[PDB]
């Protein structure tokens, strides 16, 4: 028993949402993700390449409107958000592939 | 004796908004005075009112009500807005009167 | 599993979903009509011209 | 008075079946979509 590594019970993913609303906060945060494959899967390599195409942004990127990331360009052109990031958080048996962004109340919709 | 009180408490239960967890004042039609009154409410009272209402609408879309336990009791119904609303109407009537003179 | 197969083959891609509705309709019509007409005529045996037609159809004068 | 009589009734048969079918189907879809709000749960969490 002492030298056997314990296998953890699997965690069920659920398409769903949780909305914590507080209009008194200056900017809104939104994260959206689908279930990932987990460390061992080779696809994680492709997923990361994918996230690279979309990439990330934040009002201090100098590239501004010329950034190669389409989403980044749009965010700039239309003042869509203060920032956004893609991620591919892995775990043993599962993971989270998604993106998170920070925007002003009135631009959440376009950004999303 | 306690006639008016028997009637009121009766109508109160007959009305039925307490089954949604709403206070009498939560059910007021928001005309001009009521709108001003609401702007004067302290933050906490205002947020509580908001939740009670949001909750009611959700129960309403679900075609459910709260469990009998959670029903607002006649004597525990807090008239949180009546005080403000009366002052707003008092102020308004003053102006109306004064602008006539 | 048909549901999974159906999903993968038909309902996943919007293009195939439309193709399934069209082809689905063409087949549904053909079947549905034949069936309804079938039911209608059974519930009305010997009352329709289709039924009595033979009596005057090349069997008189 | 009404030569359409038989056709009219044959049409009623098809109308009912398609009506029965289409209504059930649309009831499910309406329910499927609303399920999100029907089962929705909320809570009031003030910094109290
Ligand atoms: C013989 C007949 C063969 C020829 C007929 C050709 C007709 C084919 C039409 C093209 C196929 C439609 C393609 C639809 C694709 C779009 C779509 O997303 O689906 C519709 C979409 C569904 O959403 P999802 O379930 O999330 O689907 C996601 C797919 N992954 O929206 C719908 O619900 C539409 C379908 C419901 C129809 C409701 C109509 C109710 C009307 C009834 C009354 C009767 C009609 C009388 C007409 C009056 C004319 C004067
Ligand atoms: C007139 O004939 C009608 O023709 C229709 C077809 O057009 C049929 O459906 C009706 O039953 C039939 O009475
Ligand atoms: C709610 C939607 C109801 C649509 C019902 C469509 C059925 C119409 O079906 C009709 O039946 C007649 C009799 O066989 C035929 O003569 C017509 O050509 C046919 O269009």
């Amino acid at each position: 028993k002492e030298d056997a590594v314990p296998i953890l019970p699997r965690c069920r993913f659920t398409g769903s949402e949780i909305r914590a609303r507080d209009d008194a906060l200056p900017v809104a945060h939104v994260a959206l993700a689908v279930e990932g494959p987990g460390w061992a899967d080779p696809d994680n390599v492709v997923l990361h390449v994918a996230n690279a195409i979309i990439g990330r942004y934040d009002r201090t990127f100098g590239g501004g409107k010329h950034l190669s990331s389409r989403l980044a360009a749009l965010a700039v052109e239309h003042k869509l958000c203060h920032s956004f990031q893609t991620f591919n958080t892995s775990y043993s048996d599962t993971g989270l592939f998604g993106f998170h962004f920070v925007a002003d109340p009135l631009s959440i919709d376009d950004m999303m | 004796g306690r006639l008016m009180d028997r009637i009121r408490k009766w109508y109160y239960n007959a009305a039925g908004f307490n089954k949604y967890g709403l206070m009498r004042d939560d059910t007021l039609y928001e005309d001009d005075d009521v709108k001003e009154a609401l702007k004067r409410l302290p933050e906490d009272l205002y947020n509580e009112r908001m939740f009670r209402i949001k909750r009611a609408l959700d129960l309403s879309l679900k075609h459910r009500i709260l469990p009998k336990e959670q029903w607002v009791k006649y004597e525990e119904d807090k008239p949180y807005l009546e005080p403000y609303l009366k002052e707003v109407i008092r102020e308004r009537l003053e102006r109306e009167a004064w602008n006539k003179k | 599993a048909l549901l999974r197969q159906a999903y993968s083959a038909l309902f996943r891609r919007t293009s195939t979903f439309a193709l399934t509705v069209v082809l689905g309709a063409v087949l549904f019509e053909r079947a549905f009509d034949q069936g309804a007409d079938a039911i209608f005529e059974h519930l009305n045996e010997g009352k329709l011209w289709k039924h009595i037609k033979h009596k005057y159809e090349a069997s008189e004068e | 008075a009404e030569p359409e009589h038989d056709q009219r009734k044959r049409m009623g048969l098809k109308m009912l079946l398609i009506s029965a079918l289409l209504t059930s189907l649309l009831y499910y879809m309406k329910r499927h979509k609303w399920s999100v709000l029907k089962s929705r749960k909320m809570a009031y969490r003030p910094p109290k």
